[PDB]
């Protein structure tokens, strides 16, 4: 039971600290997908980069 | 627990959505881990070359 | 008679739930904060369908 | 002397039961798909550690 | 109520050792993460930025 | 006397008692019909959580290192997002002429 109590309170503290930066956290997935698409497009559209 | 019932319903629905999305992309997750193991090593090698 | 045959089990349940509740009762606001933080955190990754 | 507390406990228990009964299906579907992705994570623990 | 609670309780008892281990493991994991929550959150925000 | 008091108090809460009975019945019915998922969770999650608790420090180090990289990366990219664009747009014409 003591472990359960400490687990719950520390989970609350950790989640509060994490979602304090909610504006960036909410956009994390969208930004990572966008940068993935941009890197893929940049590599795809410049196939002569290696020759240069 | 009763005072946060709307919150627990919301995170239950969100967990359901996230879990369904992750399960429908199981093979993509596996391939992502497999290709993510050595690409960071490649990047570290490149950077340590130009450090 | 049925209750008396399970009397030891029932009072073991009572003595265990007593410790559980006595250790988890003081943090009621912490639990409300935890549930709200959890909902906020899991909302951060579900703003769209995919 | 502790009967108002008993009434409070019974009322809260009923409310919490209703809340959990409302929130259970989403949690259990999420647990199914989380079990699938947990199996995937278990099968590739070495990949995750190397990553 | 008796029937379904019997079902759920025997299912929990069947995995009782794992059910006892997971609470302690989860507590240790959460405490270890909470001891560095601020760098964790800062790093996640920086990754997103 | 005290039994009269206790029985009156319980009779005053018999409606709450039956509402709790119905509510617990519904919740336990739902959990019983999902018992298979309960069993799957109990089989597969404790090993994962034990593994995570073993490697919590490594995960923390990984996140902090990625954050250390990404902080400097973000500051450098934001400090030169538009200067780079203007420099490229200017230099495009001399590149064509050269």
């Amino acid at each position: 039971s003591t472990q359960v109590n400490q687990l719950l309170v520390n989970a609350q503290t950790l989640l509060a600290a994490v979602n304090e930066r909610g504006r960036s956290v909410s956009l994390l997935l969208e930004r990572v997908s966008s940068v993935s698409r941009q890197v893929e497009g940049f590599v795809d559209e410049n196939p002569n980069l290696n020759h240069v | 627990q009763v005072n946060s019932g709307d919150a627990i319903q919301r995170w239950a629905a969100n967990l359901n959505t996230l879990a369904a999305q992750s399960a429908q992309n199981d093979e993509a997750l596996r391939s992502g881990l497999q290709q993510a193991a050595p690409t960071a090593d490649q990047l570290n090698a490149v950077f340590s070359d130009v450090r | 008679t049925a209750l008396n045959e399970g009397r030891g089990d029932f009072f073991a349940v009572v003595k265990s739930l007593a410790l559980f509740v006595n250790a988890l009762h003081r943090s009621d606001q912490q639990f409300v904060a935890l549930n709200n933080d959890l909902a906020q955190f899991t909302n951060s990754f579900t703003n769209t369908d995919q | 002397p502790r009967m108002p507390q008993i009434r409070r406990d019974i009322t809260g228990l009923a409310n919490l039961g209703e809340v959990y009964a409302d929130a259970s299906p989403d949690l259990f579907d999420g647990l199914d798909n989380a079990v699938t992705t947990a199996r995937t994570l278990n099968e590739q623990r070495g990949n995750l550690d190397q990553a | 109520v008796i029937k379904n609670l019997n079902t759920v309780l025997d299912t929990t008892v069947r995995h009782q050792k794992q059910f006892d281990e997971t609470l302690v493991n989860f507590e240790t994991l959460i405490t270890g993460l909470k001891n560095r929550a601020d760098p964790i959150a800062t790093s996640v925000a920086d990754i997103s930025d | 006397n005290q039994l009269d008091t206790f029985t009156d108090e319980l009779n005053q809460q018999r409606e709450e008692i039956t509402r709790a009975i119905d509510s617990t019945n519904r919740l336990l019915n739902i959990v019983s019909q999902r018992n298979d998922t309960l069993d799957r969770v109990l089989t597969e999650f404790p090993p994962l959580i034990q593994h995570f608790a073993e490697t919590r420090d490594l995960f923390a180090d990984a996140v902090t290192a990625l954050g250390r990289l990404s902080a400097a990366a973000d500051e450098t990219l934001s400090g030169s997002n538009a200067n780079l664009h203007t420099n490229l747009q200017n230099l495009q014409r001399p590149l064509k002429q050269l």
